[PDB]
């Protein structure tokens, strides 16, 4: 058992150069080490600095890239995981990048935990549950995405009121109160958050992509994308919230019209 | 044979191996070696006339052509117009036309054929890339990667086109011996032959004017003996197979040739008019050294067949096997090859189709994206009459209104 | 000519055009090549859609051999070129 | 030279293992198995140290029982390296 320092480095460093995941966990265990070492070495405005300088980088990380490896992306969110100054991260950059390597649960693990730990620290918040909602609507957990919704993204009543209803498969009733709510003019409390109505235009989509309803299907999902009455289709291609929120449906649609 | 039409399709300016139809308007010609089928149209008199008609035309080739050449009487008319070229060395050839005073020029460099003496490889380098002519090679597997000329910094050059010599380019002949092995059967044969009886002669029934030196010069070091030929001044400058060869009848080995010299053997006769020395008669065996012959076996053969009680054939090819030419074409690597010469056996099609998988031609593409427009149906041939009773089912959903606007 | 697709067709108009070159040898050994060229390449095909569009393309009545050596018989220039015409055409 | 981060090797011992029992490339499964057999010393050595507090030595069961077959089915490998450096370990 008296082996050398060396004799334990030496291997481990070379395991690494050949095998992704071995160098995924050890770059995020030295990672750990030396961001635990530093409490015990600098002072609180230096953590700060460098913590702040770590967010960065790994922002332009997850925001810089156009290949998404999986090792790279889930070591990059894992570290920032185990650090509460890491949490910050861009949620829309985390979302795309597990969306773009197929890594939603440590992403989903990334934006519990900045829900939980930044809670005493559009809100920031809400755009965190949104994101977190469409990690999980991206897996089919369509019970923790209603019950995200109605607890956190909808405040008013006939939100609620239409998640009951969807819940029973009764589409028809929901897709009307969904209608409804976006019609709506006279709100007495307040008026709804932008997270609110872009849920209730996608729940809507669903509702009638449910009860077989093409036309107002196509309907929906074209009569937001451009300002002309006759909706311009290359819209479309504009942006890449629409190209992933308005292209099925619609395309759905028009193939089972023709 | 040579199915060449003796032009390049990169530079069509310049023929080689063929000066026939289309060839008497090239600026300049080359001379691979000095086999009949490599030399069709060398002595028309159209190209006489044009000779004699011009002074910036010359023919290229290596100097042991040259020297083959000019011996003939047919050819010596081409004495000062031919521009003898040294092996691995790079010279510029230019290739200016007559008639108007445009230049081009060009780079050649001779590589080594092993196949005759004189034998020699083209290999082009202009505007139009590098391209390579090997006309009648013989190389061995592995050999390829031994040419300095045909690498750049350890790595073959960009060669674009390969005009290969596929005499053999065929499953039939898939691992030729090599002439060693021949050299030292026949080696064997002749002198458990000849060491019997001063009166013991060996025939050499060569069918190739050129190529066979090597035989005879191996044998006439190894048993002393000359080897009796036809002709020999044509070697009077090639000392090395000058002192290998007699016109002397009085010798054991024999070479000489005959149009009717398989008579002349069957009656016990050598092509040489002389039959038995001081009237004791002579005991012939004829060795043909030859290869079509083997390519046609049915099972194991051996490199030294015996074909009779006085007849042997030797598997002496100085043309390069089915397998050593996939070795050298998969070796170069290049983006076309055009084979010279189709076997007999074998078509263009199928020597095409063997060539085809070693050129570099690894560059596929998707299919271009054919349009759907304009549907096959204009009217909704699928509409309803809309006629209901409205009342067993349920209210008909409304329709949404969307006024949002980004 | 542009139409490298069927070298067949750009052939056979190269050798249309060749008969207006002032009647030469040079333009006779041209066409002489091209003819050869053309009957080689017709020769090698095996695919029978490719072939019927070969054998409807020799034989129009605009840039076919027959109206080439039908135009061409009056010049003594292209005895070669018609022999070999008639060869392929065996 | 300043600092002493704390790396658990427990992490990579299973990926260790499957590397050093079906790696396909012999650099890899070399250094996999050099590495193995550098954390099963080290193993050993964690298990003989005694905390001289009131804490005893880890208990090393839960890993042996799972690296035990792996060391046993590397000391009778097809590799001869592999082989002669598993089987005195065994
Ligand atoms: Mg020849
Ligand atoms: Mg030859
Ligand atoms: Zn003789």
């Amino acid at each position: 058992i008296q082996i050398k320092h060396s004799s334990l480095i030496t291997p481990l460093q070379a395991v690494a150069q050949r095998d992704p995941i071995i160098a995924k966990q050890l770059f995020s265990s030295l990672f750990s080490g030396i961001l635990k070492e530093m409490d015990k070495f600098k002072t609180l405005s230096e953590k700060n600095n460098i913590t702040q300088k770590l967010l960065q980088d790994f922002n332009r990380f997850l925001n810089t890239t156009f290949s998404f490896f999986p090792p790279f992306v889930s070591c990059i969110q894992d570290i920032s995981c185990q650090h509460a100054a890491l949490l910050s991260l861009d949620p829309a950059a985390v979302s795309a990048g597990c969306l773009a390597s197929l890594q939603q649960p440590v992403g989903i693990r990334l934006l519990e935990e900045a829900l939980l730990r930044l809670l005493p620290a559009l809100p920031p918040d809400v755009l965190r549950w949104v994101e977190l909602a469409k990690l999980y609507r991206s897996i089919g957990e369509y019970d923790v995405l209603r019950g995200i919704f109605t607890s956190e993204i909808g405040t008013k009543q006939i939100t609620q009121s239409a998640l009951l209803a969807e819940a029973r498969s009764d589409y028809s009733e929901a897709a009307k109160q969904y209608d409804e709510a976006l019609n709506k003019q006279d709100w007495v409390d307040g008026e709804p958050t932008e997270a609110e109505k872009d849920f209730w235009e996608l729940a809507s989509l669903d509702c009638y992509n449910h009860l077989a309803e093409w036309k107002s299907l196509e309907y929906c999902s074209t009569a937001s994308i451009d300002s002309e009455n006759p909706p311009d289709l290359n819209k479309i291609w504009s942006e890449p919230f629409y190209q992933e929120t308005y292209l099925p449906y619609m395309i759905r649609s028009k193939l089972k019209l023709l | 044979m040579s199915s060449f039409e003796g032009q390049m399709a990169e530079y069509p300016t310049i023929s080689i191996d063929r000066f026939d139809r289309e060839n008497l308007r090239a600026r300049a010609y080359f001379l691979s070696h000095c086999h009949k089928d490599h030399m069709k149209g060398l002595r028309a008199p159209t190209l006489k006339r044009r000779l004699e008609c011009s002074l910036k035309v010359y023919l290229y080739c290596s100097p042991v052509t040259k020297e083959l050449l000019l011996t003939s009487p047919k050819y010596r008319f081409w004495k000062k117009r031919i521009i003898s070229i040294e092996i691995e060395t790079p010279t510029q050839i230019s290739l200016v036309d007559e008639a108007s005073g445009e230049k081009e020029e060009i780079v050649v460099t001779l590589l080594p054929a092993g196949h005759c003496p004189g034998s020699v490889m083209f290999l082009f380098q202009g505007n139009n890339g590098t391209v390579l002519y090997t006309g009648d090679f013989r190389l061995a597997q592995g050999e390829a990667a031994r040419m300095e000329l045909l690498h750049s910094g350890g790595r073959v050059k960009d060669i674009q086109s390969v005009y290969l010599d596929t005499t053999f380019c065929d499953p039939r002949f898939y691992q030729i011996p090599s002439r060693e092995e021949c050299l030292s059967g026949v080696l064997e044969l002749v002198r458990s032959w000849i060491t019997r009886s001063p009166y013991h002669v060996v025939w050499l029934n060569c069918k190739a004017a050129y190529g066979y030196e090597y035989l005879f010069t191996n044998l006439s070091e190894e048993l002393g003996v000359q080897v009796h030929v036809n002709k020999l001044d044509m070697f009077r400058n090639m000392p090395e197979i000058l002192h290998h060869l007699t016109t002397d009848r009085n010798t054991q080995i024999h070479a000489c040739r005959h149009p009717k010299a398989e008579e002349y053997f069957q009656w016990s006769k050598l092509p040489c008019g002389i039959t038995s020395r001081n009237r004791i008669p002579l005991h012939i065996i004829s060795i043909k050294p030859s290869t079509m012959w083997f390519g046609e076996r049915s099972r194991k053969t051996n490199v030294i067949v015996r074909t009779g009680e006085s007849s042997y054939r030797a598997c002496f090819s100085f043309h390069s096997s089915y397998s050593e030419i996939k070795d050298f074409l998969s070796y170069l690597c290049p983006v076309n090859a055009y084979p010279n010469v189709i076997p007999v056996g074998t078509t263009m099609d199928k020597v095409v189709e063997i060539l085809k998988p070693l050129c570099r031609s690894s560059q596929s593409t998707e299919p271009k994206y054919k349009p759907l427009g304009k549907l096959k149906r204009a009217r909704t041939v699928h509409r309803d009459s809309e006629e209901e009773d409205d009342y067993l089912f349920d209210d008909p959903l409304p329709i949404p209104l969307r006024h949002k606007v980004p | 000519m542009a139409g490298s697709g069927a070298g067949v067709r750009c052939s056979l108009l190269r050798l249309q055009e060749t008969l207006s070159a002032a009647d030469r040898c040079g333009a006779a050994l041209a066409g002489h090549q091209l003819i050869r060229g053309l009957g080689q390449e017709c020769v090698l095909s095996s695919s029978p859609a490719v072939l019927a569009l070969q054998t409807s393309l020799v034989f129009s009545r605009d840039f076919g051999l027959l109206v080439f050596v039908r135009k061409s018989l009056n010049s003594i220039e292209f005895r070669e070129c018609r022999e070999e015409i008639l060869k392929f055409l065996c | 030279r300043e600092m002493k981060p704390v790396i658990f090797l427990d992490v990579f011992l299973p990926r260790v293992t499957e590397l050093a029992l079906t790696a396909s490339d012999r650099q890899t499964k070399v250094a996999a198995c050099e590495l193995l057999h550098s954390m099963v010393m080290f193993m050993l050595g964690k298990a003989t140290q005694m905390p001289e507090g009131g804490q005893g030595a880890p208990p090393m069961y839960q890993l042996y029982k799972r690296t035990f077959p792996v060391l046993l089915r590397l000391a009778c490998d097809v590799d001869q390296v592999t082989r002669q450096l598993y089987e005195p370990l065994v």
